[PDB]
Order: C-alpha cells, then structure tokens, then sequence
RNA sequence: GGUGAAAUUCUUGGAUUUAUUGAAGACUAACUACUGCGAAAGCAUUUGCCAAGGACGUUUUCAUUAAUCAAGAACGAAAGUUAGGGGAUCGAAGAUGAUCAGAUACCGUCGUAGUCUUAACCAUAAACUAUGCCGACUAGGGAUCGGGUGGUGUUUUUUUAAUGACCCACUCGGCACCUUACGAGAAAUCAAAGUCUUUGGGUUCUGGGGGGAGUAUGGUCGCAAGGCUGAAACUUAAAGGAAUUG
RNA sequence: AAUCCUGGAUGGAACGAC
RNA sequence: UUCCUCGUGGCCCAAUGGUCACGGCGUCUGGCUCGAACCAGAAGAUUCCAGGUUCAAGUCCUGGCGGGGAAGCCA
RNA sequence: UCCGAUAUAGCGUAACGGCUAUCACAUCACGCUUUCACCGUGGAGACCGGGGUUCGACUCCCCGUAUCGGAGCCA
C-alpha cells in the first residue's frame, strides 16, 4: 500500500459547480521533473505537500 | 460489467503459451535489412503441421525500419509468408502504403488534388494495381490564392502518368519494381514528364496492391535469400 | 423578417449542394450551410509527450498527428459552445478572431 | 535485442479495447476490456479503466518476453465518429509507464469513400 | 393547429365523404 | 454492447476483438470553396463513345427574321403507384426495452414497405433570391471563373526556343461581394426593391380586410393517392408587417 | 555558452391558470 | 331446470387450516410549491348469509341469496 | 420401472471435506441529490427430509418426497 508524495507549484483556479474544489500542478518529490495535474477538496498553498494514493491520473483541465 | 453476465454458456486451465514457439522473420535482399521481428505459432502437431497456418501470413511493417532511413516513414510494407526452413521463415512483397497521417497532411484545400490507378501487369506475370496522387503547388511570384487546375491538364496529367507506370512496369519483374520503388526515381519521372503542364508538388506515388499471383516457383523466391 | 442576405449558408449559384451528416446528431444539413471545423491535434497530448520520448527507441521519431475534417449542425454547435451568436451588426463579421 | 509486438487501442465511447499480438497479427496476447477492470457499464470507457487495462497487459506480455510495440490507434470509424474515445490516450501514457518499450505510433482509424449511410434519420438523434 | 395537419385532416375527411356519396352514386 | 443512467439483445455452442480471403448492393468522403455547368429541378470517381451548349475571338454570312405571353406542349426533388430485377446499410408502419403521473413520442435494439435499377404514371414543394422576362441609364473598390489582347516581365524546358504555369495592365460575359446613399422604402433593407405625385420604355400573371376555405358542388386529368379550375350562406373589427422600450 | 516543439468537449425529469 | 364457478376495505385483485387478512388505486393529515405530480405518514375489514368439523377456519364441508358461463339434442 | 439432472436467504443463483455458505433483486439504516429518480457502504437474513461414511459433509453413499426431459410397459 504505497504512496506518492507530491510538491504544490502552482495553483490553476477553482472547479466544480460548487466551486468547493481547486485543480492545481504539482512536482513531485522524488522522481522530480514530473509535473501532474490533479483536483484538491479543501484550503491549499503553493509549496504545500499532498499525498496521491495513486500518481498516475490527472483530471480533465478546464483551460 | 464484472458480475453483470447472466449465464457464461447457452447450454449450461492450461497456459497457450508453452504450447507455442518464436519463429525469425527474413525479407528479401531488396533490403538493407532482413530480421524484421518474431512470430508465434503452437507446436507443429501430427493433424497441422504449423507451417500450413504460417504460410498464409502477412506482416506489416516500416520501410524505414528495414532501410534505416526516416525519410522511408511512412511507407508501409505488407510481406506475404511464402515458405519455411527451421525457424527462420521467408518472405516476399505483397504490397505497399502510405500512413494516413501523411496522407491527410498532404491533403490540405486551396490546391487541387490528383489520382491516377492502373491495372498492369509484369513480366514474370504478376498484376498490380498501382495508384498515384499528386497536388498542385502555388508558384514562387504567385499572388493569387488557390493555385487550381483547368480539368484538361488533369486529364493529359493522368493520361501522362498511366502510360509512364505501364511502361516502367512491364520489363520491371516485382524486385526490379521494387528497387524502382524504393529510391522514388518515379516521382522524378514523372515531375520531369509534368512540370511542362504544371507544377505538381507531392508526387509520391500511393499504396500498391497485388490481385493475382503466378504459379510458386520456389527458385525465384530463394534467389534474394542467400 | 430576413436575418441574413446568404440566408444561412454560401449558396449563390447552385440550388443543390448535396447534403453531409453532423457528427454528434447524425442530421443532415447541406455542405454549404454547415459549419467546417479541422481539428488537427497531435495524437496524444502535450503532457505525455516526454513519458513517451522517453520509452521509445527510434529516438526524434515524429510525433505524428491526427486530422478530420468535422461536420457540425447549428444546434449541436451552439450547444458545443462554437459560434455561439452574435449581435445585429457584428453577424456580417465574416473573418475569424 | 528487442522483440516486438502490436497493440491495436480501439478507443471507442462506451469501452476501450487493448489486446496485443504478434507482428503477423494472427497470433493474439493478452485482450482485455476497460470493463474487465470494474463494474458500471458507464466507467467502461473511462481513462482509468483503460489505465489498468495496459498495466495488465504489460505484466502479460513482460512475463512471456515481449519488450517493445507498436501502436495502431482505433476508434469506431465508419459512418460513426470517425474520432478516438477518451480511454486511449491514458492507456497508451500507462503501458508507456510500465516499462515497456514503443515504436512508430499510427492511427488506423477505417475511414470510407462516402459510405452508405449513417443512422438516426434526416432529423437527428433528438435529445 | 399547423396547417400541414389541418390539410391532412381534410384530405382524409374528402375520402371519407367521397366514399359514403359512392356508396349511393 | 448501447445510454444521461439502464435495460431489451448477443455471449465456453467462443461473443466483442485481431488477421486473411470471398460475395452482394448502394455511395463517390478528404480535395469541396461567399468556385463551375444547367431552363429549372438538379449535377462530383476513371476511361471511352454520342450528340448538344454558353462565353470569347471574328474586317464571315442573312437581313429585321425580334421581346413577352392567354389557349396549347416538353422537363419536373422527395414521397407515392403499377410490373419485373436486386434487396448491403438506413428505415414511415409495426414489435419491443426504458423514461414518464401517463408516452403506441422524443432515447435504445430489431425490423417489413421504401431507399437502387429498367418500362409506364403522378405533376406538387419554403420548387425561395419568397424579388417575372426583355432593354437603356445612374457611385465607387477589390478579388475571382472562362475566353481574349498586350507587356524586352518571372520561371520551366533544349542557358535559349514555341508552348505551359505565374506577375503587371486592359477588356467581354458570369457566380457573387465590401463601402456609401444622390435616390428609394413603413422599416428592416436595396446598385437594384433606383431612374414613380417631376406619376407613362414594352409585355405576361396575380391580389382587394380576416375567417369559413383552397371547403362544397359541377367539370376535366389521373390505376389510385390526388392535382388544376373553384363559390356562397354565415361570422367578425380587427387579423397582419417592420421596427422601439420593457 | 548550452537549448527540438506544441492546447481539448458530452449529458436525465421539470403540466397548468384560477 | 341441470351442471360448473365466483362472492373479500369506497373499486380491482391476491391468500399454505396457523396472527381480527397482502398489495395497488382511492380518501385524509403534513411537507415542497397556488393546484396537479412528488415525498413522508395514518385511517378504513364482522372476507355474501346461516350451520357444523377442528385447539384454531377468510380457506375444510352442507344449506340459502346473488352474479357469470355451458348444456338444453333425434324427429 | 429405468437413465440423468434439480431442490439453497422473501425471489433467483454460485459453491472444492481445512467455514452455520457468495452473489443481484427484496428490506434496515447510512450516504449523495433542490427534489425525483439514478448511484454507493454497512447490516439481519437460506443448503428438500431422513439414516450412513469420514481429524471434518451443502457437497460423498443409501433411502424417501417433489419437478423436469427421454426411453419403456403381458397381471
């Protein structure tokens, strides 16, 4: 059951019809160079960490 | 989808793949290269004789990667299986192809679009049906916007590149044709032949396709493999 | 009242043009009236471009693409958010942006 | 060195195909469907049902000795959309993550000379 | 009512009429 | 598989999928456009054959033979009809699965007729440029199609020539287009919808408030479906057009 | 002094006027 | 007249001899929203009548009332 | 009478002698939806009956009942 930790670079805007989500672009840690988008719940900073539970997805881009 | 399936069955393990063997694939000598890949087929068995479902196997594959060259890219080769000998398999020309990509970059509108396809045949008694386009080009001093043609200098230009095909054919047996394939000497014929109508960029020629086969004569087809 | 002068489409000179079905709802509209987009797209995306480059041999390969030539109906092409209207003088605005 | 074979994505709405063969085509390795891998009949076509598809398919073909493939990219085709679903392209990116090797990507999707007619009727699917 | 049907309508009501007028004629 | 989601359905008898062939019939993508031809409907693969036709050129010929049209005649999308052929897709009807308060409607899956062709009928349509045809004149600008003329113009050949393809200039005829309004118009809009109260170039057809009614009847054409012609009684003060603000 | 590059969307039901 | 069958909440319809009885619609109350629709909830039963068997009959049996169907032929 | 098969949650269905047993429907909640639906997570629920074999029977042996389908038939 691993993990993969990822690194906060830039923020994109807010999603969902609610507005209650936020897509942003991270980096990952180890294996850096690797830039995936992915969907956030709550209050988030660039330079944040998140935690995928799966690093190979990424949502539809709304851009 | 898992666990949707009523029933499996309308009236109600072993592995396959030891049950199989590799098998090298050779091109003919029009090649700078030879080993194209592998094939799978199951053991020879009393009742088959593996060869038999081998025999009528095609493959496709990249003259690019059977001349080296990236200018060969596009260029689709269809080979007929046409004889076995221990595991590494001959084969022969069946075909040839264009990829759509090319092709519909090629395609573009503001130009016109030519076709031309003849039903010849060769001198060891193959037939071939061989198919040409080409594309009109705007001129270097042209101002006006569309560069098309006139519907008559398409005719003499179809006209002009059937009978150069029938003429570069027949004395051409299938390698010779070959060997005139692969250097696109024919696109320079036929450029040479046209440029007095119109200009004519893009020749290259289409996808080539046999229709009927002569008799097997198994000397002609060792005589590119060594 | 008459809305436009071609009426809808680039008819002037035929009466028939020899009709196409849209994409999305299969309807069948003239070529001329409907509404010709290409999209031309690299096959893939941008983003794994670089996984690719790096697991593939025949290194600089291409990158080749996809083309066609799509068909839509005015409906599904509003809804699709396109063209989407234009004000009373602004419509005979014939260029792209 | 390497040993190729053929992956054949069709990547329509509704599902993702992934079954791989060898060059002659003829000889089949391991086919699966995006909804092998989960249970809605809506999520079949989905880029993550496509994704574990090619992770499947590369452990298959890894443990019988392939290394490298090429790709011929699919959709529907015919008098239907005649573009890929959204289930191939995250497929592709995982069996490129994987570990396996790619050679000369093309798509092949089987488009007709006017063919004979595409369904629905003059008026369209009205929804 | 659209005019297309109201003309539908009549057409099928002169066929009824026609008919009942043959019936004796 | 198909869906917004599902289900009907097909599925260890191997579906879906992959590959190789084969048959059938329809279609003629991408090129394909503010482009062509045609009297209009309408017409798109190649080659060949048949005859036709417009434009241009012409120091060719005839010599007013011309323009528009009642009656009258040919052609006439699709659907439809009759009789054979073929009948792959699609698919009125119909059968079905769902949605729905109900849904014999939209969605989905099957599916006859028809969709294709030969012979013969029908003879309409938002058959629309909703703008009759012929002729003259009146503002500018450019692009384009076909032809034609000119230019030590460019390029290609055999440096060279002739051609051919481009460029510049000009012109005849076309599909059209951008700007403006001197004008016109109820206005939208219009290079014709202008040259009409300063009312008249020629000529054919049509309309006289809305409804009833393109109905009834009688004729005539039609295998039939139906078409063309075509009222009144009665009823009503408004229907209606273009634009303004909400 | 090194240095190859890109844009992209699906969608259910929702009668009436005292 | 004979034979056969049926009788259940306001209507339709069901039930293993084993809880004063399943459902659906209707009705009533509340809510959303003015009403329908919709969502939550409730009420409503001497299972046609009179007898018996059974610890226990809506049902098992006989009789009575009513409805419905079939037969009602040979001359 | 013979051969073969079947009996499993309120319905239906799957199962190896190292388990009072799985599944979708049904219902009890929890959710998520403006609401309706859709959709999702946890639960409570069953091996035809009877003997036998077995460190252990849903499962194997025997018998019996019921059902299916095909063969059959001297009181």
């Amino acid at each position: 059951t691993p993990v993969t930790l990822a690194k906060v670079i830039k923020v994109l805007g807010r999603t969902g019809s609610r507005g209650g989500v936020t897509q942003v672009r991270v980096e990952f840690l180890e294996d850096t160079s690797r830039t995936i988008v992915r969907n956030v719940k709550g209050p988030v900073r660039e330079n944040d960490i998140l935690v995928l539970m799966e690093s190979e997805r990424e949502a539809r881009r709304l851009r | 989808a898992v666990g949707k399936n009523k029933r499996l069955s309308k009236g109600k393990v072993v592995d396959p793949f030891t049950r199989k063997e590799w098998f090298d694939i050779k091109a003919p000598s029009t090649f700078e290269n030879r080993n194209v890949g592998k094939t799978l087929v199951n053991k020879s068995t009393g009742l088959k004789s593996a060869s038999d479902a081998l025999k009528g196997r095609v493959v496709e594959v990249c003259l690019a990667d059977l001349q080296g060259s990236e200018d060969h890219s596009f260029r689709k080769i269809k080979l007929r299986v046409d004889e076995v000998q221990g595991k590494n398999l001959l084969t022969n020309f069946h075909g040839m192809d264009f990829t759509t990509d090319k092709l519909r970059s090629m395609v573009r509108k503001w130009q016109t679009l030519i076709e031309a396809n003849v039903t010849v045949k060769t001198s060891d008694d193959y037939v071939l049906r061989i198919f040409a386009i080409a594309f009109t080009r705007k001129q270097a001093n042209q101002v006006k916007r569309h560069s098309y043609a006139q519907s008559s200098h398409i005719r003499a230009i179809r006209k002009v590149i059937s009978e150069i095909l029938t003429k570069e054919v027949q004395g051409s047996t299938l390698a010779q044709l070959t060997s005139k394939l692969i250097p696109e000497v024919i696109n320079k014929e036929i450029e040479n032949a046209t440029k007095d109508i119109f200009p004519l960029q893009n020749i290259h020629v289409r996808k080539v396709k046999l229709l009927k086969q002569p008799k097997f004569d198994v000397g002609a087809l060792m005589a590119l493999h060594g | 009242p008459k809305k436009r002068a071609s009426n809808g489409r680039n008819k002037k000179g035929r009466g028939h043009v020899k009709p196409v079905r849209c994409v999305n709802c299969s309807k069948s509209i003239p070529k001329d009236k409907a509404i010709k987009r290409m999209a031309i797209r690299n096959i893939v995306e941008a983003a794994a471009v670089r996984d690719l480059s790096e697991a593939s041999v025949y290194p600089e390969y291409a990158l080749p693409k996809t083309y066609n030539k799509l068909h839509y109906c005015v409906s599904c092409a509003i809804h699709a958010r396109i063209v989407r209207v234009r004000s009373r003088e602004d419509r005979k605005n014939r260029a792209p942006p | 060195s390497q040993v190729f074979g053929v992956a054949r994505i069709y990547a329509s709405f509704n599902d993702t195909f992934v079954h791989v063969t060898d060059l002659s085509g003829k000889e089949t390795i391991a086919r699966v469907t995006g909804g092998m891998k989960v249970k809605a009949d809506r999520d079949e076509s989905s880029p993550y049902a496509a994704m574990l598809a090619a992770q499947d398919v590369a452990a298959k073909c890894k443990e019988v000795g392939i290394t490298a493939v090429h790709v011929k990219i699919r959709a529907t085709g015919g008098t239907r959309t005649k573009t890929p679903g959204p289930g191939g392209q995250a497929a592709l990116r995982a069996l490129a993550r994987s570990g396996l090797r790619i050679g000369r990507i093309e798509d092949v999707t089987p488009v007709p000379s006017d063919s004979t007619r595409k369904k629905g009727g003059r008026r369209g699917r009205r929804l | 009512m659209r005019a297309k049907w109201r003309k539908k309508r009549t057409r099928r009501l002169k066929r009824k009429r026609r008919k009942v007028r043959a019936r004796s004629k």
